[PDB]
Formats: structure tokens, C-alpha cells, sequence
RNA sequence: CUUUAAUGUUUGAUGUUCUAACGUUGACCCGUAAUCCGGGUUGCGGACAGUGUCUGGUGGGUAGUUUGACUGGGGCGGUCUCCUCCUAAAGAGUAACGGAGGAGCACGAAGGUUGGCUAAUCCUGGUCGGACAUCAGGAGGUUAGUGCAAUGGCAUAAGCCAGCUUGACUGCGAGCGUGACGGCGCGAGCAGGUGCGAAAGCAGGUCAUAGUGAUCCGGUGGUUCUGAAUGGAAGGGCCAUC
RNA sequence: AAUUCCUUGUCGGGUAAGUUCCGACCUGCACGAAUGGCGUAAUGAUGGCCAGGCUGUCUCCACCCGAGACUCAGUGAAAUUGAACUCGCUGUGAAGAUGCAGUGUACCCGCGGCAAGACGGAAAGACCCCGUGAACCUUUACUAUAGCUUGACACUGAACA
RNA sequence: GUUUAUUAAAAACACAGCACUGUGCAAACACGAAAGUGGACGUAUACGGUGUGACGCCUGCCCGGUGCCGGAAGGUUAAU
RNA sequence: UGUAACGGGGCUAAACCAUGCACCGAAGCUGCGGCAGCGACGCUUAUGCGUUGUUGGGUAGGGGAGCGUUCUGUAAGCCUG
RNA sequence: AGGACCGAACCGACUAAUGUUGAAAAAUUAGCGGAUGACUUGUGGCUGGGGGUGAAAGGCCAAUCAAACCGGGAGAUAGCU
RNA sequence: UUUUGUAUAAUGGGUCAGCGACUUAUAUUCUGUAGCAAGGUUAACCGAAUAGGGGAGCCGAAGGGAAACCGAGUCUUAACU
């Protein structure tokens, strides 16, 4: 209703991304999470970007 | 205000009864809470589905100080 | 295909794939085909002449199907691992 | 005259070695973010047409 | 060059005239004993008007159609997908415009793990303080709590806190449940890589069950696929997503 | 009230008695000024109401004259029709019976009459609903379009500021 | 006066009269892809469209809505 | 509309309750004769026959086996003033 | 003088009875309205089907007009009988 | 005939005789049957004309994968217990 779709992008060269949602009002900063990148086959930091 | 509504039935209940031989992985009971608890060689899934973790025979028991119901699996 | 009005099965489900124009000028050859060519030399031309592959085929593969009981010289054809073993067992020759 | 292929069927089913048909799963086109990764994993591989539906598909693909 | 004016030029902008395209449903001549037409003369206009192609607006004047179903007839009202309970006859399922309610979201913590903790309500005492705030004891024993309806669960808590964190992982999946189907669900275990814990271990989101939209067409990123003479490219496929 | 639901409003007049009529009141469900308001002599095969005359309209029907009906002779149709040896009652029953059960009644066949029944005849109900039927009509339903209108380019040129 | 020839003759249509409104004449308007024609061999005391309906006494208030008329500054806006 | 609320006559049981034995009563069951479907096995299978258990109501509908009509061949044959 | 008055012809068609397998697919009888007018009528002409014409009733356009008649698309389509 | 159900007062037929409704073409699949069999069969056309010629083609003996491609395997995935 207010909760927007965002994509978390792999900080490695790969263009791999996870997709999730966010309340942009209450949480205006960039969501940042270690996740598994299946292309370099390792856990790497992932950073919000626009869907 | 107005009535006239209901939801699809979820087909919960016991799928394998006492004595029945099952292969590992087989669902033994679908339930909404833990009316039945997982006993030996039986696992509890996220919707409280009890399933076989081993090939064998389904076994219902009542155990412990609270007289709870447990489903386990006996090797056959 | 009509199902009464319900979105039918061939619309319910998604399309997939594309068609390879290359597959259509690519043929497979059986071991049983190698003796059927006049000259003990198997090429694209030879196989065409013996009516084993189509006239417009530009690539062919000898596969392990049937058997070969005569020495053959295959040439300009791809050959499967198995087929190469079978062709050579019967005294044959493969070459690019 | 020749029977005509239902051409939209022919873009969704392919005949396999024993005469059944393989097809692509529904629900993996869009509205994906909310769908579990597990669920989507199991929709990737192709699947076989069911017994109830073979009559319909075969009727649509007389030259398959 | 600092700057300024004015004669010479391209394209416009605007205007004033001109005549020669074009208009004449003014007068006249001939074809011609003709209120048509054509040619010619003359007057009046004149690059306007008008027409062609394109284009915005208007357009029931004309045209082709749409304008749902359920329903104790139809119409009005209500309803249409999904979740919970009862009807439902102690396995599953089970109808009515039967009886009651709820959803079309929320949450980067309200997720994971380790470690810890334990409600409601009542009695008595206590500054302001009251029937009820916060404090102490006692009874009580989960009647509380669970983001939200209901039902089933929940103390080993699934309820409540803190530390560290990203398993709200990627590839798969023995075996099952539920479906006419499309589908939907549960799942130990396997490989890679990760968090928490001394360790056994736990984690593939949230106590569970609602919170949803097939296909087509199209967009964005990726790509050991394809690439209409050949090398590219466009477009297509595949994977991710809108 | 060609308009008033409540309504036969209420009051007055006419009648022995008047849901209509006329006159008045105003509480106008829901009059009103060229969608014209209110009047209006004359006109009217126009609507409502009253009276005189008149009468078979009626109380209540009688008699009579003629054309049919009836009989004889000649000609000679029709609608309809599964088959009929084609009664009443009460009950039963696709729920309103000549045909079923029980029972009553009835010798066989015409002719003149009557219309209670044969859910009598005639027309594949026009009401009502249904069909993803048809048509015509309306509009600020949708999509188009003639027409009307805008501007660009073409037919379309020159001189001068 | 007219009308549903064949179930309605009427209170319906028409009507003289009134008003609004278009129309400068190659008129507006109408039939016509056009040519041609009606309007009209007429010319605003004329012609068309709309409403009202002899006559008498008269015809009040409302321009927010919808329709129409007028406007050029600003915004938006087509082909090109 | 007419007895019309035992079907009627009529019944004091020809009603009701209890016990008992008899009998009537169907296309059910038995008996005699017969046909066929499916099995099975026989005296003995070139495939029907012979024994033998059993089955044989049927709409929509599926299956199986046939009759007859017209025309072509068989047929310049065969029947027919 | 007059879309003046009464009233035949002529034009119409207000009421009733009859008729309704009729004498008649709209009439007959008794009555009725207009009758110098926006009257009536003969002959010939013109207007054509989304078209005409209409003192306007969706009236009329060759005995059924909210889209004539004939031929064609044509075996339209008919989830109905 | 239609129906849950029709003596039905539901439909249809006055009667008789003649006619009157699941066809035909081409595709496709299955069954039966016949031929040949890892092969089977030709089409137009030629023709010596129901022969013979014609094997252009088509189906089948190979699949998996979207495809490249690999191939009794293949795809899935970095790889599969
Ligand atoms: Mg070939
Ligand atoms: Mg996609
Ligand atoms: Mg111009
Ligand atoms: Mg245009
Ligand atoms: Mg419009
Ligand atoms: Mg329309
Ligand atoms: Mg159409
Ligand atoms: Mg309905
Ligand atoms: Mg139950
Ligand atoms: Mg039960
Ligand atoms: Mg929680
Ligand atoms: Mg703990
Ligand atoms: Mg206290
Ligand atoms: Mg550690
Ligand atoms: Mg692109
Ligand atoms: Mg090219
Ligand atoms: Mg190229
Ligand atoms: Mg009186
Ligand atoms: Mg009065
Ligand atoms: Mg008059
Ligand atoms: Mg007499
Ligand atoms: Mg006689
Ligand atoms: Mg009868
Ligand atoms: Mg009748
Ligand atoms: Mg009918
Ligand atoms: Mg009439
Ligand atoms: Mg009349
Ligand atoms: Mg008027
Ligand atoms: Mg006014
Ligand atoms: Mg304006
Ligand atoms: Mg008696
Ligand atoms: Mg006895
Ligand atoms: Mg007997
Ligand atoms: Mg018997
Ligand atoms: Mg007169
Ligand atoms: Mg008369
Ligand atoms: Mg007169
Ligand atoms: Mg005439
Ligand atoms: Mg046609
Ligand atoms: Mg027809
Ligand atoms: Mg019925
Ligand atoms: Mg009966
Ligand atoms: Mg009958
Ligand atoms: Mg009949
Ligand atoms: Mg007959």
C-alpha cells in the first residue's frame, strides 16, 4: 500500500540482484545486507537500488 | 451486516493412521497447531505438519506429565 | 481446445523457445547407414547420393545406432564418441 | 483439406519420446518479488501434460 | 581591437502596392436566328479566395455495437476472489439470498541464533495518587500475551528482553499432501557459501491458516544460446525482475 | 384543477337520497407566466352535470306485418378430426376424468331447440422470463465517419520599404 | 380547416397573430462526390430555422449547471 | 353436484387384543420342455459340435450378429409365353 | 362581402344495429359533418427505399411499412423447438 | 414427443399411397484385415496405360536441450549423493 519494491544489487562485478520491499517513509536510508551471490559463489555485501 | 461467506476447506486431519507403513517424508497429520507433537523419527513442519523422518510404522502415543499426544515412527 | 470459457490450457500456459534454422540443415547418421553408400567413403555428398540425408543438409553427425561391419572412411562429418569407437573397431577411418 | 495446427498450442507444447508433451510452468512471468525463491525454483524446470489434458492438446496438435 | 554608426547580403518577420497565376453568378464580340459552352475584348477582384494532401478541434447528422451473471419469476437491494468458525451427521468433503466475523496488509526486525525472563485478575499497605498510573507483599496460575478475524496451538514457550547478526541464503530434493486441470502446499537429506553457539546443534523468513491476478504484449539488467551471403548488428531465446 | 396521493377533503347548492356536477375554502403529496399565466363573445358529430318535451330504455312485456328458422323438390359447402362400442356421482390420478376405482343410472335410432362440459375451434401467448436473438429510437455509453472548422505544404508570382 | 385509408377525429396537427434567431445575394438553407438546381427571375416591409398560438389584461426573479455568443493576455496544444 | 371419512354389500363379528393350526396368494421358488450369452471340461479340438455350471428387465449410450431393397460382376449362365 | 348560415349533387366518416365461414379482405341501413373553399374532381407529369412524401397519425409509398417489392450473397446464423 | 412424472384436460398426426433426414471430399488418429518389414510407400508425370517406369518426397528405426550442441544418452547446476 505504501511498501515499495526495491532491488538489492551485488557489490561484486556481477549484476546479480535480490528483490525485496521497503517502507520508504519510516526507513529512508539504503538497505544493506550480506547475501550470497551465485555468480562469484560467495557471500558479499548487497546494496539497495531502485526497481 | 450481511453473511454469506466461508473459505475453502483445508483438508487437515490424519493421513496415515496407527500401524500404517510409510516411507520417509510421508505426511502423517496436517493440523493447525500441535494437537499432535513430533516424537521419535517424526518431524514438525512450519505449518505443524507432522511427517516421517524414517521408513517405518506410524505410532500414536500419549506421553509426559501433560498427557500430550505424540506421533512417532517405529522401524518395522 | 475449447473448455467452456475457462482460459484454456494452451493459453493458461506460457510460450517458450525459438526455432533454430540450423537444426534443419543438420542431420544425424546411423552406423547402419555407412555401408549403404557406394565407395566406402562417407561425405555429405556420398550420403546425399545414397539418400540418407536431405539435399540441403550442410552438417551431419554419425551416432551410435545400428552397427558398422565394414571399414569405412568418414570425412567432413562430426562423429560421436561411441560411433568413433565402433567405426574404428571395424577398421574404419575418421578425418576432418 | 489438411487439418490446421492450432498454432498457439504449437508454441507451448513439445512431444516427448514416449508420446507425452512437455510444457512450461505458469506463474513465472511477473509479480515475482513476493514469490518464494523455493516456489520459483520449482517452476523453472519443464513439466509433463497431465492425463486429463492430453486429449485437448493432441486435438490441437495433429502433426506433433 | 576597446566600442559605435551607416551604405552593401542570406534567411526570415511584418506591412504597402503591383499584375501575370487564379476568381468573376458585370458589360461586350464571334462561333450563332443559342439565358449552355468555348475563344476573344473589357471592367472588378487578385496571390486573397478556392481546391488537393496532411493535421488539431467539432460532429447522434449517419453508422457498427456494447450495456454481465446469481436470484424461491424478473426487477430493486445484496452478492461475485480469499481467510476463520458453525450448519457438517466423532477420517476427508459436503448446499441455501443459512448463522457470525475478517483479508486485499504489516515487519531489516516484528527475521536468525545464543543467553535470560514470565502473564491476567483480586486482597493489603504506600507522597501528590482518585475505582484505575508507578512501588511492596500476599492470593492466583496463563483466565494474560500472540502486529490483525476466528479456530487450533503455545511454558522446552510460539509470549517478553538483550548481545551478535542477514538462513528473508543459491543450486537441488527421497518421499508425501491437496487438486478435473492450470496449480498450491509440507519436506528430511545432498552440494556450495553464511550467521549464532563452548558444544550438541539451530537458521531456506514471521505460532500456523488470509494479504491475491493465468496468458499475451512490452520495459530493464545479465548471457559459454541464436544471428536469413559472410563478419557484425537489429530482433528472438535463456536466467533475473517490472 | 385534463394537475390533489391522503380523498367520497371540508363547507354550501341541487336530489327523498349526489364517490359525478356547480359555487366556495387553501392544507398546491406534485399550478404559474410564449415549456406561456389568467380570462374570453363566437364556434364544436369535443369531455362532465342539470331540466322541459318525448318515449317499449325500463316496471313487464302483449298483439301484429314482413325476411330467415321448419317441411317438400333441385344444387350443394366449411372449420375440425389418433382411434371410439363417446352416461351421473364420489374418490383416485401429471394435482379440475365419457374412458381409472367404487357405485348409481340407462331398451335401439332420429328431429327441433339450449349452450353447462368435451380445460370445445381458430392463431407454435402479444403478458412474463430465457437466447452471450432481431430491429428501430435516445444520449454528456464506445468506436468511427459525412459535414463544419484550424494550421502546414502545393497550385503561388514581382517590386518596394 | 387537418389526422391515425382498415378499432382513436380529439383536448392532437394546422391556423392568423407574437417572439427569438440566422441570412448583403454567387444569401442563409436545402437536393447533389460534381456540374447543375430550388431559395428566387425574390433582395432585410425579403428568405430560412425554432418556439408560442385569435383577442383581452399581461408575461416577475435566477446566467451556478447545460447550450449558445464575444474575448485576447497567459497556460496547455497538431501536422510540420 | 350425490350416499361419498370401511372400495361396496353388509358385519355385533365379518371389530379389537392374545395363542394356535390350516388354506388362498406373484412373471419370486420348484417341476417338465426349449433357445441363446459367458465359462469350464469332455466323448474328442482343422472349430463347430457334445457335455456342464451360470447368466439372460432396461432409457441415454457402447459392443456384437443379421434380414431385405436398387445397381455392377459372376451371367451369351440359370428360370421364364 | 364572407375559409358566412340552412340544404341535394359532390367531398367526408361522429353514433348505433346488422354482417363477421360476409352481398363486401372494411361494407349495408338509419341517422351525421363540410358543401365558393386552406373546396372537390378527370387526364398527364415529378419525387424512390435510410430514400420519398407527411396541416405530424410513425401516417402513406399497389389488400400486413419503426424501413416497400423482386432477384441475388443464400443452404446467413439458430448453444432453440 | 417432452419430462421428476403424462390415460392425461401437455405436443403432434383426418386417412391412404408415393417422397422425406448422419452424406460426400480431403486431412488425421484408433480398431479390424491384407502386403512387405528395419524398413514401408511412392506423388505429379512418363506409359508399353488398372502393368511397368518415376523413390522428388513422406512416415519409421534416437533422444535430450530454448539453442549452440552433445548423443544412448542428454538436460538441470560450479557439481549432483
Ligand atoms: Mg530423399
Ligand atoms: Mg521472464
Ligand atoms: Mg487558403
Ligand atoms: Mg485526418
Ligand atoms: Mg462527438
Ligand atoms: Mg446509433
Ligand atoms: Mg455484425
Ligand atoms: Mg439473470
Ligand atoms: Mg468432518
Ligand atoms: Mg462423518
Ligand atoms: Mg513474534
Ligand atoms: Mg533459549
Ligand atoms: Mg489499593
Ligand atoms: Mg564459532
Ligand atoms: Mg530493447
Ligand atoms: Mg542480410
Ligand atoms: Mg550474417
Ligand atoms: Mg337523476
Ligand atoms: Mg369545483
Ligand atoms: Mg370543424
Ligand atoms: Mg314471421
Ligand atoms: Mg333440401
Ligand atoms: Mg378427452
Ligand atoms: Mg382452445
Ligand atoms: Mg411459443
Ligand atoms: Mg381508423
Ligand atoms: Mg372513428
Ligand atoms: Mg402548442
Ligand atoms: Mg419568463
Ligand atoms: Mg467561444
Ligand atoms: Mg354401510
Ligand atoms: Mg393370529
Ligand atoms: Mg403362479
Ligand atoms: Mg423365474
Ligand atoms: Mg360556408
Ligand atoms: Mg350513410
Ligand atoms: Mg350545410
Ligand atoms: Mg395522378
Ligand atoms: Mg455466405
Ligand atoms: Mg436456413
Ligand atoms: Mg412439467
Ligand atoms: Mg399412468
Ligand atoms: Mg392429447
Ligand atoms: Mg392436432
Ligand atoms: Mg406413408
Amino acid at each position: 500500500g505504501i511498501r515499495e519494491k526495491i532491488k538489492l544489487v551485488s557489490s561484486a562485478g556481477t549484476g546479480h540482484f535480490y528483490t525485496t520491499t521497503k517502507n520508504k517513509r519510516t526507513k529512508p536510508e539504503k538497505l544493506e545486507l550480506k547475501k550470497f551471490d551465485p555468480v562469484v559463489r560467495q557471500h558479499v555485501i548487497y546494496k539497495e537500488a531502485k526497481i | 451486516t450481511r453473511n454469506g461467506r466461508d473459505s475453502e476447506a483445508k483438508r487437515l486431519g490424519v493421513k496415515r493412521f496407527g500401524g500404517e507403513s510409510v516411507l520417509a517424508g510421508s505426511i502423517i497429520v496436517r493440523q493447525r497447531g500441535t494437537k499432535f507433537h513430533a516424537g521419535a523419527n517424526v518431524g514438525c513442519g512450519r505449518d505443524h505438519t507432522l511427517f516421517a523422518k524414517a521408513d517405518g510404522k506410524v505410532k500414536f502415543e500419549v506421553k509426559g506429565p501433560k498427557n500430550r499426544k505424540f506421533i512417532s515412527i517405529e522401524a518395522e | 481446445g475449447f473448455e467452456g470459457g475457462q482460459m484454456p490450457l494452451y493459453r493458461r500456459l506460457p510460450k517458450f523457445g525459438f526455432t533454430s534454422r540450423k537444426a534443419a540443415i543438420t542431420a544425424e547418421i546411423r552406423l547402419s547407414d555407412l555401408a549403404k553408400v557406394e565407395g566406402g567413403v562417407v561425405d555429405l555428398n556420398t550420403l546425399k547420393a545414397a539418400n540418407i540425408i536431405g539435399i540441403q543438409i550442410e552438417f551431419a553427425k554419425v551416432i551410435l545406432a545400428g552397427e558398422v561391419t565394414t571399414p569405412v572412411t568418414v570425412r567432413g562429418l562430426r562423429v560421436t564418441k561411441g560411433a568413433r569407437a565402433a567405426i574404428e573397431a571395424a577398421g574404419g577411418k575418421i578425418e576432418e | 483439406p489438411k487439418i490446421k495446427t492450432v498454432r498457439g498450442a504449437a508454441k507451448r507444447f513439445k512431444k516427448t519420446g514416449k508420446g507425452g508433451f512437455k510444457h512450461k510452468h505458469a506463474n513465472l512471468r511477473h509479480i515475482l518479488t513476493k514469490k518464494a525463491t523455493k516456489r520459483k525454483r520449482h517452476l523453472r524446470p519443464k513439466a509433463m501434460v497431465s492425463k486429463g489434458d492430453l486429449g485437448l492438446v493432441i486435438a490441437c496438435l495433429p502433426y506433433a
